[PDB]
RNA sequence: AUAUGUUAAGUGGAAAAGGAUGUGGCGUUGCC
RNA sequence: UUGGCACCUCGAUGUCGGCUCAUCGCAUCCUGGGGCUGUAGUCGGUCCCAAGGGUUGGGCUGUUCGCCCAUUAAAGCGGUACGCGAGCUGGGUUCAGAACGUCGUGAGACAGUUCGGUCCCUAUCCGUCGUGGGCGUAGGAAAUUUGAGAGGAGCUGUCCUU
RNA sequence: GGGAUAAGUGCUGAAAGCAUCUAAGCAUGAAGCCCCCCUCAAGAUGAGAUUUCCCAACGUUAUAAGAUCCCUCAAAG
């Protein structure tokens, strides 16, 4: 459940750490996303030498939350922290590995190339 | 179309194919009978007229609706059935293929049938604006005085009066309301239950209604 | 369609009509098609 | 009127033909005696209006009830086709799905190439309405020519 | 109500420059 | 809108912005329909019909406004005492303190600025939202009803296929 | 989804020999109008309909069918 102003956790080596909610994508009055959504975000905290630095506007894919996602069959998954991944306008990641499990929505949403590098699909 | 009444005994869950968990409601339909069939000719519309769960027989000084009185009974008798508790007509259905005093059985409806349920909503008795029309609190700090009331009611001068349909406090549920496109999940011959897809009005051991869906 | 309180024809071939309680005019030139509003 | 001022069809007066092609009746206006030939009461405006248009109505009538009406439409356009589904006309004019027009008494439909299609009836505004109809399926475009015009129409063509 | 005519816009029962084969009455002329 | 006039109110008609709650108009922002195009297509320009519904979350500022960030189908323009303080707030603005610049001999003052500064009211009538009692409905009564009429709802994106 | 329409688009058609969607006729055509969908509704004093129940004598007394008072309550408040 991310809004604006959480703060997330980046899943990825793409210089990002930490980044801030921007703005939840896909339509208007929207206030809330989930695992899988695409939301807009600022990077609040940034490693030395990363491709992406600290004040960049950038868009990310969430891969884990706190409160997780309900499955048709009844089941649930909860993550202990909110994870997202910096991506490009084609889905793909802006970095070259994922770090800690994501959900296996992800492949629904069409997140492949994240769901083949991540170390764990759940 | 199809048609019958019952009474909603709680909410369950059960598992279809491939897994899904599907929620819903146990509704169980037994003692429904054809009391009148009310035609053009007579009464200026089709409809059958349904009797659903058989009440105690008239007796000298009876005190509740426990106990039929005797317009009730005659009402029944005349149909050759028990005094019903509750009474409804269904005008969907078509009338030529019912007999009166002829059982309606829960094997009217099949599994995978698209229904509409009539109910009425539990109550909530005296309700704020807040909660029986989902409006906004005032602030809640900030040296607010203003938390739970309804705000302004109108304009000034013009017009010098509160509109009819302005909303205000009152009371709160306990109104008819139709759940449309639901579907029939399971129908169980013994125990005479029907299983709804998803939730319905009311209270557990409320009255519904269970019709063939008009759309 | 022009819609003008000023119609009147453009070229030679513009014919002025009523239609409808409105003075309009029709032409081969589907520029010309005025109504007058 | 100019034009307000037969053959063996019948012309039996309300007025009702019993020609080769059908009957094809009508009203005409009521304030009109007929001799045919009709003649105009009161000389009014409206009067002169109407013998005008029951003259043109008459003679509607006799030439359908003789040698009926034919409008022709053509199909302008790479792969647009007309078929004959029994007594319907079915059109492909570039659409996703196919065009079903249906046919009416004393109207028929033809089909030649499954590119130029013919209406034949005793009616000229029924066979008229038909053919506008068919036109409206899809009417032409000025850039190429596309669509369903009418055989003798002229269309105006604008260049890229 | 009476006689004669005008309007078809519910104009009558809120407005202009300007536009128009609306319709009635006077006419001046060109062609036949 | 800025004004002009001084006709209601000075034995008081609470002023700006915001909050809450709306309601109406159409000169329509989106969506629906259409004509023309200097409309190839995808996009656009313009005009006509159309008020059913919809029409945002932040940074700055008391602000309205405006600029900016990020969205959205769209982020329309106006009326309702610039709607709404016996519904709220009280940042600004007509108050007593104090200071700066400036003017004044001075007391003090301001096409200015700055820090601080008490928001009362138990609802009689109409109105509105709910909820009972009386009588009427040409006998009395139980239940099931028709529907004159009224209210509600009415939005729209993206993707695949053709 | 059905009916009637707006701006539009016409067909037939004269006044005006022709032309012309119009003047009489005939079509078509909007998230809009009227319905369709949901809810309330006969104090609709125009107070409607159906089924069933009840049946006395001298304003009075007692009553019918049926309700209540009072009491145990909750899905209702
Ligand atoms: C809080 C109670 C006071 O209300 C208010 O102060 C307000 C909030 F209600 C108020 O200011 C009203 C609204 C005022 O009226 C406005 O006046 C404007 C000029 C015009 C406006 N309209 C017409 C446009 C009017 O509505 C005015 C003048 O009160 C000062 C009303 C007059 C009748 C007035 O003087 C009254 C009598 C005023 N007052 C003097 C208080 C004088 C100041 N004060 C004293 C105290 C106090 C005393 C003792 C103990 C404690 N703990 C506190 N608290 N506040 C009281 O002792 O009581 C009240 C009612
Ligand atoms: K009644
Ligand atoms: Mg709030
Ligand atoms: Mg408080
Ligand atoms: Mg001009
Ligand atoms: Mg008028
Ligand atoms: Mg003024
Ligand atoms: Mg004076
Ligand atoms: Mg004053
Ligand atoms: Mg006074
Ligand atoms: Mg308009
Ligand atoms: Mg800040
Ligand atoms: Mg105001
Ligand atoms: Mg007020
Ligand atoms: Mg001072
Ligand atoms: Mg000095
Ligand atoms: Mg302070
Ligand atoms: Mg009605
Ligand atoms: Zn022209």
């Amino acid at each position: 459940m991310i809004q604006q102003e959480t703060r997330l956790k980046v899943a990825d080596n793409s210089g990002a750490r930490e980044v801030l909610t921007i703005k939840v994508l896909g339509g208007s009055g929207r206030k809330t996303a989930n695992i899988g959504d695409v939301i807009v975000c600022t990077v609040k905290n940034a490693t030395p030498g990363g491709v992406v630095k600290k004040g960049d506007v950038v868009k990310a894919v969430i891969v884990r939350t706190k409160s997780g996602v309900r499955r048709n069959d009844g089941s649930y998954i909860k993550f202990d922290e909110n994870a997202c991944v910096i991506i490009r306008d084609d889905k793909g990641p802006r970095g070259t590995r994922i770090f800690g499990p994501v959900a296996r929505e992800l492949r629904e949403g069409n997140f492949m190339k994240i769901v083949s590098l991540a170390p764990e699909v759940l | 179309t199809k048609g019958i009444l019952g009474r909603k005994i709680g909410m369950t869950q059960v598992f279809g194919e491939n897994g899904e968990l599907i929620p819903v409601t146990v509704v169980e339909a037994k003692e429904n009978v054809v009391l009148q069939k009310k035609t053009v000719e007579v009464d200026g519309y089709n409809a059958i007229q349904v009797g659903f769960e058989d009440k105690k027989a008239y007796k000298k000084d009876a005190k509740s609706n426990k106990y039929a009185n005797k317009p009730a009974e005659g009402h029944a008798k005349k149909a050759d059935a028990a005094p019903k508790r509750f009474i409804r007509e269904f005008r969907n259905v078509d009338v030529d293929a019912y007999e009166v005093g002829q059982e309606v059985s829960v094997d009217t409806f099949v599994a995978g049938d698209v229904i509409d349920v009539t109910g009425v909503s539990k109550g909530k008795g005296f309700q704020g604006a807040i909660k029986r029309h989902g409006q906004s609190r005032g602030p809640m700090s900030h040296g607010s005085h203003f938390h739970r009331a309804p705000g302004s009611v109108g304009m000034a001068s013009d017009a010098s009066r509160v509109f009819k349909g302005q909303k205000m406090p009152g009371r709160m549920g306990g109104n008819t309301v139709t759940v449309q496109n639901l579907e029939v999940v399971q129908v169980d011959t013994e125990n005479k239950v029907i299983l709804v897809k998803g939730n319905v009005p009311g209270p557990k051991k409320g009255l519904v209604e269970i019709r063939t869906s008009i759309k | 369609m022009k819609v003008r309180p000023s119609v009147k024809p453009i070229c030679e071939k513009c014919k002025v009509i009523k239609r409808k309680g409105k003075v309009m005019v029709i032409c081969e030139n589907p520029k010309h098609k005025q109504r007058q509003g | 009127s100019r034009v307000g001022k037969p053959s063996d069809v019948t012309v039996t007066f309300h007025v009702t033909v019993k020609g080769p092609k059908g009957e094809l009746s009508r009203t005409l206006n009521e304030r009109m005696t007929f001799k045919i030939e009709v003649v105009r009461p009161s000389d009014s405006k409206e009067d002169r209006t109407n013998h005008g248009t029951t003259r043109a109505l008459l003679n509607n009538m006799v030439q359908g009830v003789s040698q009926g009406y034919v409008k022709v439409l053509e199909l302008v356009g790479v792969g647009y086709r007309a078929q004959m589904q029994g007594k319907d006309l079915i059109l492909n004019v570039g659409y996703s799905h196919p065009v079903e027009i249906k046919a009416e008494e004393n109207i028929t439909f033809s089909v030649e190439k499954n590119t130029v299609v013919k209406v034949e009836g005793i009616s000229k505004e029924q066979v008229g309405a038909l053919a506008s109809n068919i036109r409206s399926v899809r009417p032409p475009e000025p850039y190429k020519g596309k669509g369903i015009r009418y055989q003798g129409e002229y269309v105006r063509r604008k260049e890229g």
